[PDB]
RNA sequence: UUUGCUCCACACAAUAUAGAUGGAUACGAAUAAGGCGUCCUUGUGGCGUCGCUGAACCAUAGCAGGCUAGCAACGGUGCACUUGGCGGAAAGGCCUUGGGUGCUUGCUGGCGAAUUGCAAUGUCAUUUUGCGUGGGGAUAAAUCAUUUGUAUACGACUUAGA
RNA sequence: GCAGUCAAGCGGCGACAUUGCUCAUACCGAAGCAGAAUUCGGUAAGCGUCUACUGAU
RNA sequence: AGAACUGGCGAUGCGGGAUGAACCGAACGUAGAGUUAAGGUGCCGGAAUACACGCUCAUCAGACCAAAAGGUGUUAGUUCAUCUAGACAGCCGGACGGUGGCCAUGGAAGUCGGAAUCCGCUAAGGAGUGUGUAACAACUCACCGGCCGAAUGAACUA
RNA sequence: GGAAUACUGCCAGCUGGGACUGAGGACUGCGACGUAAGUCAAGGAUGCUGGCAUAAUGGUUAUAUGCCGCCGUCUUGAAA
């Protein structure tokens, strides 16, 4: 329906996020993730934290370069865990992946394009109410990203200069109620209701 | 599971159950028909070897042995359950200790003996101390100087915790005896004992307060009247 | 001087008035009558149709309105607090009842009906727009 | 059993007066304001008549109920710090080399300096935390004064005094120097 | 959704022995045939006659009375599991019988791993009156103008995607 | 260097489309709480009201969207000029003063549709390149060679020159 | 190992109790650890008596 | 291990078992249409991020016999004790006379030690359960009582 | 006191939408409708049409896409 869906990873599940998102990619769909860094993973930090460092170990017992490498940023996590949930090494797969991207925050031209949220993978309406979660940003600095604070330090920046588009959004909707309002009533809006519209 | 885990330590003793409060139940109304005059006494603080002083002072006057809410169920809180007429409305006049006198001793003998008996007592919480003492503001000692120090003997160190703890007062050890850098004023007459103040007269020994079991009630087997000539 | 926010919970009551959701009677108000437990209890419309029968919550969506009734209220009671309660005047003149005819509304309307709608709002726009810039 | 609803009460004495929103507690009365955050604890307040405060749990657990009664004590702790304010008493008892306990004002942080603790040369730093204030005991041999409004900082504080005293690896029972919390009174008892 | 059937069975008469004592017992089941193998199967734990020699004298099915009105209702019932069959006792609020026994059999099985052919319903009855329910959850719906909220409400949504950011509210 | 190179307008061709066939329509934060309007007590304040999905909002009529006459507004909008501002995370885009020129289905009229014969996606966009004109701009370096050592197993690499 | 008493319990069997012979380093907690030195327990397991690789295009 | 009996393979393709002798169903000409066996329905992977009831935080959980017992982990029950004569817990009071019971002896006054562990009144109190002193003293429980206000405590089963 | 309603089972009841098959090749037979003549859905598809007259769908093959997957003999219980 959307030539491109622009995704804001926060408060979502990466499981449940990269499998729905997998199958969208073998469907044909191009698909945008924005703001994976404040991405939340089930479990407290210990568990998250614990595991991750499992995987570091069996990289490769004799070379790691002839063999896998980690990637700290929080986006490459995620690719990470979607990459497994694609057949990979085959056209498809390769195909497929090529329609997805990642980034940390919402770099532009995205910050100026509506962003949608997938409602089957929130961590509101999938974890039980008191239980601890894991952030993606804690854990991808506990593992070695550098680049935390840019993104922290920056991401204020796009939340400032947005509520003024929306002030002057809301501002305007205002006048446009105004406008809607008192044209009400008239003829023509009165025929409308009967339509339904 | 994740419960209190109860703990105690073995002993002789066990506990009594509900059947000893049956034969408490059917005492006090086997009085009722053994002894000529009823009292309720109000002493709601004792001392047992001046209660066996008291109860051995006499053979024919009894104490009865009961516990207060079992009293009234057994004298009866009600007119459909008095032992004996008008006995209903004496038992509610009586509450806290199960202070009660069964005795057919004439009515002038029992508030002659109260009226005349008093002895002391240590001052107890929520009563008034009707002197002042200061303790030295130096080493303390058993008795805190209240008898000649000379005389008295040094504090000794075991008992230090719970002077500088439980009674909250700045002492320390100093060579085995409890020292104090001023002169901490215990108490002082018109304060309301709280259980520390108590605890440190009590600790010294000083029984500075009088006591005396007080009654209110007076009742018969077949005058049945409620009189009470209360003294406090 | 102390102040709470409003925390204007849902509650499940006796007397409340509940949308199905799902089921041979979704879109069908009912009362609940008393409640059987924490995940079931028993529901009453018989102004509205469906018979008095146990439902779980998860099928029942909560609307807001309320009207005393007694716990245990038998179908005749239902009905009689239900038409002097006059919760079906009072949940129509709402907007989450007006949007439920907007829908159904909408499903209805012809071709023909669809493009007079066109037509319609493409005027009322040119008022609207005309009104403001001034 | 899974209790479909707990409730506890806490009473608020006229003095003080508190707001409550999405889990922010904030109190306030003669002796200054006290803030907390709870929104860990997910539990709901509600505002009776003015002076008592109702939290209540939905379909709480075991382990959720537990959590319950703290929210009353945290509460009420605010409550009676707002009112009574705490003060913790200690004393820095020594046998041989006194120990002095200065306070100092590096880049304005106020730091408690202790120094001459068991001869060491090293000198102790203590941090001290927003709302505590310190009060040298007068004409009381080697006694501090702690206090202020909320009992976390004025307990943490007295804590790591005596935490920072620790006798390195000696015997415990021959060594006595230390700071000890001698009491855990409060400002204006009565 | 089980049904109750009741099941007479009457040890095939035998010359000398006519209309022998027709053991009578109230069986759940989702049919017909699943009730009356239950039967013969309770028969030979208690009653030593087999069904070879026994007979099925009628079955009818038992519906509630009154569908509407909430009852709490008392239920013995025994089971097996790997030690000995324990004798146990729970109290369930429901509607019908029925619908209270179907419970008590996903309750089974949940704390207990028990399941229908290991579970025997000894009895059923209605609490006919108030504060005779012992259990403490029971007690529980009883309270006078019992109000509770259903907080964190989650809408199951049709669409993969959605715009809104849904809040749980009710 | 037979005017080589490149920017711009279109003239025809080709190469193909991990796949248009109305619009990716922009706050943040919480989810045991929040949105929009209003008020003064500008605060964790009072009042009104919304959610329970986007089944929405905008747009959408004219030969794949023609040729013409009026009515009422002077607004809406495509295109080229032009003032000013914002956006550096991948800004490569986003907005505003001014007038110019077309449409305006907001409203009422005058003509053409055909024979694609009962349908054939019935061809209406996207990235790249060449040959052509017409109008603009700049119009050089590396290697080999000589030589050299701060290098060098051999390669390789670092120096200097009209 | 062999032999024997007793039993929390399991349903006549039987756990443990029962009788005879046959680290040098560092950080924490306890130790009559006054000091020094030291043992014990835990933590770090630190610390000691055709193709692999590499030059080059 | 070994004597014998009955089945699968041994000559065997097919689907599932992530691959797999001997596992589950199914015994094969080439084709079109529909329903199924076992397996599954978040992606790889064709099929419901279906419904209902419960259950678990695990610092490699869970989906893969050395386990009798331990755990102030969690959830539902079984057998007993008390209960508006006041169940539990929290505070306060009483917590006694013989008696400093008899013996070793500088001393064991209940509490370093050896046999009894008797008795009167009590409201209940052990020649005393611990802390504590050189021995006293002092505090405490077990045992009752006073203020509180309903269910609580002990062992087991799953 | 009387009605339904739910569940089960029946209809040699009615009425649509979708997918594959068009096999046989002059009548012989079993049946239905009609008073009859004759007709029929009754022992297997018939009735019209639109473009291909630029004559292609299609046949072989290189590549690509989704899935599947070293030989001949000889052992033992298959693989080895």
């Amino acid at each position: 329906v959307e030539p491109v869906v622009v995704i804001d990873g926060k408060g979502h599940l990466v499981g449940r996020l990269a499998s729905v998102v997998a199958k969208q990619l073998l469907n044909g769909q191009k698909i945008v993730v924005v703001r994976a860094e404040e991405l939340n993973i089930s479990g407290e930090f210990f568990r998250n934290k614990l595991k991750y460092h499992d995987f570091l170990r069996k990289a490769t017992a004799f070379n790691k370069t002839r063999g896998p490498f980690h990637f700290r940023a929080p986006s490459r996590i995620f690719y990470k865990a979607l990459r497994g949930m694609v057949s990979h090494k085959t056209a498809r797969g390769k195909a497929a992946l090529e329609r997805l991207k990642v980034f940390e925050g919402i770099p532009p031209p995205y910050d100026k394009k509506k962003r949608v949220v997938v409602p089957q993978a929130l961590r509101v309406l999938r974890l039980k109410p008191g239980r601890k979660y894991t952030t993606l940003g804690k854990l991808s600095t506990s593992v070695g990203w550098k680049y935390e604070d840019v993104v922290a330090k920056l991401e204020a920046k796009r939340k400032v200069s947005s509520a003024e588009y929306y002030a002057k959004k809301r501002a305007f909707t205002k006048k446009v109620a105004s406008a809607n309002a008192t044209a009400a009533e008239s003829d023509v809006a009165k025929q409308l209701a009967a339509l339904g519209y | 599971r994740s419960k209190r885990s109860k703990l105690v330590t073995l002993a002789q003793t066990d506990k009594k159950g509900r059947e000893n409060k049956e034969r408490i139940f059917d005492e006090v109304r086997e009085a009722l028909d053994t002894y000529r005059y009823v009292w309720v006494l109000h002493l709601d603080d004792v001392r047992t070897p001046v209660l066996q002083e008291i109860r051995t002072s006499w053979a024919g006057s009894k104490l009865i042995m009961g516990k207060r809410k079992v009293l009234q169920k057994a004298l009866g809180e009600k007119r459909e359950e008095e032992y004996k007429e008008n006995l209903y409305q004496l038992s509610k006049l009586c509450s806290g200790v199960t202070g009660l006198l069964f005795t057919d001793e004439d009515v002038n003998t029992v508030k002659e003996y109260f009226k005349s008996y008093v002895r002391s007592d240590y001052s107890r919480p929520n009563t008034k101390a009707p002197l002042t003492f200061t303790i030295p503001e130096g080493i303390v000692y058993s008795r805190g100087g209240q008898i000649p120090a000379e005389e008295d003997v040094p504090m000794i160190h075991s008992l230090e915790p719970t002077m500088r703890n439980k009674f909250e007062i700045p002492t320390k050890i100093k060579a085995g005896k409890i020292t104090i850098d001023s002169p901490y004023l215990v108490c002082t007459e018109g304060e309301k004992l709280d259980v520390r103040q108590a605890l440190i007269l009590k600790q010294f020994g000083i029984a500075a307060s009088e006591f005396k079991v007080k009654v209110s009630a007076y009742y018969d087997n077949d005058s049945s009247t409620v009189e009470s000539t209360n003294i406090n | 001087d102390s102040i709470v926010k409003a925390s204007n919970w849902r509650l499940v009551e006796v007397g409340r008035v509940v949308l199905i959701k799902k089921g041979q009677s979704a879109g069908k108000l009912a009362a609940i009558v008393e409640i059987i437990d924490q995940k079931k209890v028993l529901i009453d419309g018989p102004k509205a149709g469906v018979p008095r029968q146990a439902i779980n919550l998860g099928q029942v969506v909560l609307t807001p309105l309320t009207f005393a009734l007694p716990r245990g209220a038998r179908t005749a009671t239902v009905s009689k607090k239900w038409a002097a309660a006059a919760v079906c005047e009072k949940w129509a003149a709402s907007s989450w009842a007006k949007k439920i005819a907007q829908r159904e509304r909408r499903a209805a309307l012809t071709d023909f009906e669809r493009f007079q709608v066109m037509v319609l709002r493409k005027q009322k726009r040119y008022t609207v727009k005309k009104a403001l810039a001034k | 059993m899974k209790y479909i609803q707990t409730e506890q009460q806490i009473e608020v004495p006229e003095g003080v007066t508190v707001s409550i929103k999405s889990r922010i507690v904030k109190v306030v009365g003669p002796r200054g304001t006290l803030t907390k955050n709870l929104k860990h604890i997910d539990v709901t307040f509600t505002k009776v008549n003015n002076q008592l405060i109702k939290v209540a749990v939905h379909n709480g657990g075991r382990k959720h109920v537990a959590a319950l009664r703290t929210v009353k004590s945290l509460v009420d702790n605010m409550i009676t710090g707002v009112t009574k304010g705490y003060k913790y008493k200690m004393r820095y008892v020594y046998a041989h080399f006194p120990i002095n306990v200065n306070i100092v004002e590096k880049d304005g942080a106020k730091f408690i300096e202790v120094r001459n603790f068991l001869g060491d040369k090293k000198i102790r730093n203590v941090p001290v935390r927003d709302g505590v204030t310190i009060e040298f005991s007068t004409n009381v041999k080697d006694e501090i004064v702690l206090s202020g409004n909320s009992v976390e900082d004025v307990s943490q504080n007295a804590a790591d005094l005596q935490q920072i005293c620790r006798v390195r690896n000696k015997d415990i029972r021959k060594f006595l120097d230390g700071i000890y919390v001698s009491h855990k009174g409060f400002i204006t008892e009565d | 959704h089980f049904k109750e059937y009741q099941v007479i069975g009457r040890r095939l008469p035998t010359e000398s022995v006519p209309e022998p004592k027709l053991f009578r017992m109230r069986i759940f089941a989702s049919n017909e045939v699943i009730a009356k193998s239950r039967y013969w199967y309770f028969l030979q734990k208690l009653h030593k006659v087999k069904k070879a020699s026994g007979e099925i004298v009628s079955i009818n099915q038992i519906n509630e009375a009154h569908p509407t009105k909430v009852k709490n209702f008392g239920v013995w019932v025994r089971y097996d599991s790997r030690s000995g069959t324990h004798n146990m006792y729970k109290e369930i609020r429901d509607v019908s019988r029925v619908a209270a026994v179907e419970t008590l059999y996903q309750d089974m099985a949940a704390r207990h791993r028990a399941r229908f052919r290991s579970i025997h319903i000894l009895k059923v009855a209605e609490i006919e009156k108030t504060a005779d329910v012992k259990r403490q959850y029971v007690k529980q719906f009883l309270t006078k103008d019992l109000k509770f909220p259903l907080p964190h409400r989650v809408q199951k949504s049709t669409k993969t995607f959605s715009y809104k950011r849904p809040s749980t509210f009710y």
